[PDB]
């Protein structure tokens, strides 16, 4: 028995949160002898080259960047990279000491795409201003993530991805002051480094950059508080200064001139900000607990230009700070670095289709 | 009740913290004003804006076993406070009480040698001092314990034990006797 | 201009713990590593460790780990060095070096710090003569000299005739005995004819025990 | 740690001669090496850094080469002020030193002037006697000294020491001390020390007895 309008039977997709070993894809070159290219070639796949996603209309999905097993896997890969790449001269770990050759090697991060294998898929939030924990009402499916450079560093997030609208801040718990505040900029700020032991940053641009962040923070902590930035409260050299790699050498830059501002406190300058920097042969490990010593720098000319696309902050707070909040540079857990890129993704398991009911 | 730990002024104290499993995980030590004191960020240490900053400092070698101590050196009386260790959805609390004790001894001619032990206790606490003469002559006392005129036997090692929250801390004082009275 | 001025010699008993200094000048102290090296009596150089004063990052040789400690008081431009559980084989000269030009080698050095570790304490020498056997009827040249026995620690300087006789003089290096006391011996060859007239006097000086001793020799 | 092994341990050469001493690391250390010179009684002097780079104010006749594990310091026209002890050194992280290489002067075989000194007066009034044996001005530094009391060779109770090479005639001198006691010295009357040096046709013995006026 039929009537007028042709009834349609739909085969609706069905998936479920899951975990599996993903593979990766890169534009690595088999003729480049730099470590990232060498590693990527040995463990990755050629690229896209015209990526497309399957938008899923009127679908809502819940995410949780702070519990994304994609991060744990990427972390292990970047660790596994440094193991065969940056060979230190000395390795101190657990009452144990090791000595080995330590050849200087070209070292520049190359974008990596993490892809779902046969049977799985990766949901992706298309909502531009998304905090990373909660419902996304604009998801879609992808084969592979975007280009993610394994930039290891603290305080400032380099060569990353900008927010598509306004400055975004993300935290597993804004209330808990022990928790990092991953920040995403909508406009990159160039930091030009040199082996001469300093780093340049446009003063006026970085000034506005802070006003944006400040306004986003003042919004999160009640529209009435004064936002102040201060220098690292102390810790290891890799935390207290803007620690970062640049051409095989580890740089430790003083960042106090960056974070000495006071905002929303209603009561001559320098052309650009110059940061005191210094390479170090003896560094703390980020992989695990321990130290490592490296060989002396090669040539004097060491230039590295990068884009500041993000920040790792921490708040002070306490049962005393009323009418104002204090924020200092931070970081250290390289997973936050990963989560600043893998925040909109989520790997899912695909299973048999389900048919749709009829209501009106 | 709460875990209480007594410490001596000038001494070093190790406050313990242990996870359910033996591996390095995000921990963080704060006080009672929820002021960041000291914690980790992976395999890196970080110190908060507290006043124990330069004097507080755990050591990393033990983090891999789930041990995340907060060590405070050169203790002060101001270091008396409840310290909370936050690790994996748990907030273990501890009461730290730092006592101090000074000894003044003035000997006068036609008098003899006097002794006054003074206890520097943390704000808001009820300590009970019990000093032990070398020969076994125990004496009670509150804030200060006095001895008008020492004797030849009192020369030696006095043990003064402070009693607070069910447990105790022990002080040792070598007393040198300069003058004692004697019937002529 | 640039310099590294260490501290003075020190005597210790086995089990003790010595701590010498090294005041530095002529450059920015806290911007450069500092290294420590020791050299046993008449033996090869031996590195011990380094330190970056800024972060107090330290490195030690295997033979010293968990027994040596290097620090650096940045405010006074001074570096120190501690050695716990001292032994008998730790007797050596201790140098401190640096590299204010970053050639990755030791460019500047200290004058040195002699550290003597033994059971005995500073004790002056007992000098005993060493006279010629057969005199003016035998040969043309005969040997002669002094003997400085049982003393501690080094050094000890010897001359002859108040600095007049420095010809044929052979002041042997000291030797450590089973007792823990050094014992050198100075000699000098001269014509066996001028023995009966010339008088030979050796001048000893044990700076440690502040000793000053002269002695005459005779084949009479 | 990583081992630095330099050889030879000792080498003798004349002036104008050209000398080569080599070093060798147990593990690759690139071009991070350093050479030092050290004369007796003073602190070492930097010669070469970065394996090949000459230190400022150092004679051009000095030069080192090599890269990785095998290195070598070389002096062209050897000079009088070039005779000392040389050390190599890892310089990339740790700073281990090589065993050492002594460059002493070369000359002709010289026989030792042998002497023997009995225990004096004052040394007997303290209850401890020691006999001195003196080998004067000889070459080379190699010499075998034995102590025979009443034709009875003993070992363990003697200590010798050699002087540095003479700046003028470049020869050595050695003194051996035979320590005994107060009674073991008088219970005997014939002491001697047999001296075997390569500059001597046959072993030369020097002895003494009761002593005379
Ligand atoms: C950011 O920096 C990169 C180099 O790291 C540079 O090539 C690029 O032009 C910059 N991007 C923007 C948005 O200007
Ligand atoms: C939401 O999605 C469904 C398809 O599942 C579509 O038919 C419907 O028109 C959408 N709702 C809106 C916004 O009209
Ligand atoms: C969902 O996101 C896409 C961009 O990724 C946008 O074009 C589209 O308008 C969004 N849908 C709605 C109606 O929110
Ligand atoms: C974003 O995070 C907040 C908590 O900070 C949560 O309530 C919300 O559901 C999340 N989703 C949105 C609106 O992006
Ligand atoms: C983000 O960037 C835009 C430019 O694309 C800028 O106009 C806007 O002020 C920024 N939003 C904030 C304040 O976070
Ligand atoms: C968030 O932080 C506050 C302050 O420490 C804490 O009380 C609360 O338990 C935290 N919430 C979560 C998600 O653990
Ligand atoms: C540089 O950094 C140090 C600590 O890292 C800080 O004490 C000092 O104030 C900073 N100097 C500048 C340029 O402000
Ligand atoms: C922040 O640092 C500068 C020097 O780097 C200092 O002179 C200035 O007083 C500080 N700014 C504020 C807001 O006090
Ligand atoms: C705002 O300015 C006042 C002085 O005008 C200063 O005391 C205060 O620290 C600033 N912000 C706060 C924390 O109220
Ligand atoms: C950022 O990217 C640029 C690409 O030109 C590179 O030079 C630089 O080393 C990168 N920065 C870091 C932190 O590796």
């Amino acid at each position: 028995t039929e009537k007028l309008w042709v009834t349609v039977y739909y085969g609706v997709p069905v998936w479920k949160e899951a975990t599996t070993t993903l593979f990766c894809a890169s534009d690595a070159k088999a003729y480049d002898t730099e470590v990232h290219n060498v590693w990527a070639t040995h463990a990755c796949v050629p690229t896209d080259p015209n990526p497309q996603e399957v938008v899923l209309v009127n679908v809502t999905e819940n995410f949780n960047m702070w519990k994304n097993d994609m991060v744990e896997q990427m972390h292990e890969d970047i660790i596994s990279l440094w193991d065969q790449s940056l060979k230190p001269c000395v390795k101190l770990t657990g009452g144990s000491v090791i000595t080995q050759a330590c050849p200087k090697v070209s070292f520049e991060p190359i974008p990596i795409h993490y892809c779902a294998p046969a049977g799985f898929a990766i949901l992706k939030c298309n909502n531009k201003t998304f905090n990373g924990t909660g419902p996304c009402t604009n998801v879609s499916t992808v084969q592979c993530t975007h280009g993610i450079r394994p930039v290891v560093s603290s305080q400032l997030l380099l060569n990353g991805s900008l927010a598509e609208e306004e400055v975004v801040i993300r935290s597993v718990n804004f209330t808990d002051n022990a928790k990092t505040i991953i920040v995403q900029l909508n406009t990159s700020v160039e930091i030009n480094c040199t082996g001469a032991g300093h780093c340049n940053i446009a003063r006026a641009k970085w000034n506005n950059t802070l006003k944006q962040i400040a306004s986003k923070l003042r919004e999160q902590f009640g529209n009435n508080k004064t936002i102040i930035f201060k220098q690292s409260s102390g810790g290891d050299p890799e935390i207290v200064t803007h620690w970062f790699n640049c051409g095989g050498e580890f740089f430790y830059c003083n960042s106090t001139q960056l974070f000495n501002s006071t905002w929303f406190n209603s009561t001559e300058g320098s052309d650009t900000i110059t940061l005191p920097c210094r390479i170090k042969q003896i560094i703390n490990m980020w992989q695990k607990v321990g130290k490592a010593m490296y060989a002396p720098p090669i040539s004097g000319q060491i230039r590295c230009s990068s884009n500041i696309t993000g920040l790792l902050l921490t708040r002070d707070g306490g049962n005393s700070n009323n009418e104002s909040e204090i924020f200092r540079p931070g970081g250290g857990d390289m997973r936050d670095n990963w989560r600043s890129e893998l925040y909109k993704y989520k790997v899912v398991k695909i299973e048999p289709l389900g048919v749709a009911p009829t209501k009106a | 009740m709460k875990k209480v730990v007594l410490g001596k002024k000038g001494d070093t104290v190790e406050l313990t913290c242990t996870a359910s499993q033996k591996k390095s995980i995000q921990f963080h030590w704060k006080n009672s004003n929820q002021i960041k004191i000291l914690g980790n960020q992976g395999s890196f240490l970080t110190k908060g804006p507290s006043k124990l900053n330069d004097r507080a400092d755990s050591r990393r070698s033990l983090w891999d076993q789930g041990n995340f101590p907060l060590i405070i050196k050169n203790l002060k009386i101001e270091d008396s406070d409840t310290y909370i260790c936050e690790v994996e959805d748990q907030k273990e609390e501890v009461q730290l009480l730092v006592f101090g004790l000074t000894a003044n001894s003035d000997t006068h001619l036609l008098q003899g040698q006097s002794l006054t032990l003074t206890l520097e206790s943390p704000p808001g606490s009820s300590p009970s001092v019990q000093c032990r003469s070398p020969r076994g002559k125990n004496i009670q006392g509150g804030k200060t314990l006095s001895v008008s005129q020492l004797e030849l036997q009192d020369s030696g090692t006095w043990t003064c034990t402070v009693l607070q929250n069910q447990k105790k801390v022990e002080f040792k004082i070598d007393i040198v006797v300069l003058a004692f009275q004697k019937a002529s | 201009e640039v310099q590294l001025v260490q501290s003075g010699a020190e005597v210790k008993k086995p089990g003790a713990t010595v701590k010498i200094s090294c005041k530095a000048s002529g450059y920015t102290f806290s911007d450069f590593y500092m290294y420590w090296v020791r050299q046993a009596p008449g033996k090869g150089l031996e590195w011990m460790g380094l330190i970056d004063p800024e972060d107090a990052d330290t490195m030690y040789a295997e033979k010293f780990r968990g027994r040596v400690t290097i620090t650096a008081d940045t405010s006074t431009d001074t570096g120190y060095l501690e050695l716990s559980s001292l032994r008998s084989e730790d007797t050596a000269v201790y140098y401190c070096a640096a590299d204010p030009w970053e050639l990755n080698a030791f460019n500047v050095w200290g004058q040195g710090t002699l550290v003597s570790v033994s059971s005995a304490s500073t004790k002056g020498p007992s000098v005993f003569p060493l006279a010629p056997s057969s005199k003016s009827t035998s040969g043309g040249t005969a040997a002669l000299g002094c003997l400085v026995k049982d003393y501690f620690p080094e050094p000890v300087t010897v001359s002859w005739n108040s600095g007049a006789l420095t010809s044929g003089v052979h002041t042997f290096p000291a030797v450590l005995q089973s007792s823990g006391l050094y014992s050198l011996s100075s000699v000098v060859t001269v014509p066996s004819s001028s023995l009966g007239t010339q008088t030979y006097i050796c001048n000893v000086n044990h700076k440690p025990s502040n000793t000053k001793v002269d002695k005459k020799v005779e084949p009479k | 740690d990583i081992q630095m092994t330099q050889s030879p341990s000792s080498v003798s050469a004349s002036v104008g001669d050209r000398v080569t001493i080599t070093c060798r690391a147990s593990q690759d250390i690139s071009t991070w090496l350093a050479w030092y010179q050290q004369k007796p009684g003073k602190a070492p002097k930097l010669l070469i850094y970065a394996a090949s780079t000459l230190q400022s104010g150092v004679p051009s006749r000095f030069s080192g080469s090599g890269s990785g594990t095998d290195f070598s310091l070389t002096i062209n026209s050897l000079q009088p002020e070039d005779f000392a002890t040389y050390y190599c050194q890892q310089a990339n992280s740790f700073f281990t030193f090589g065993g050492g290489t002594k460059v002493e002067i070369k000359r002709t075989v010289a026989a030792p002037s042998v002497f023997i000194f009995p225990p004096s007066d004052e040394q007997l009034k303290s209850g401890t006697a020691s006999v001195v044996c003196l080998l004067n001005n000889f070459y080379p530094r190699e010499a075998k000294v034995q102590w025979k009391v009443d034709n009875a060779l003993q070992s363990g109770n003697s200590q010798e020491s050699v002087t540095e090479q003479d700046s003028k005639d470049s020869t050595y001198s050695l003194s051996s001390t035979l320590t005994l006691s107060k009674a073991d010295y008088e219970k005997h009357k014939l002491y001697a020390c047999e001296v075997t040096h390569q500059g001597l046709s046959s072993p030369v013995t020097k002895s003494f007895n009761r002593g005379e006026c």
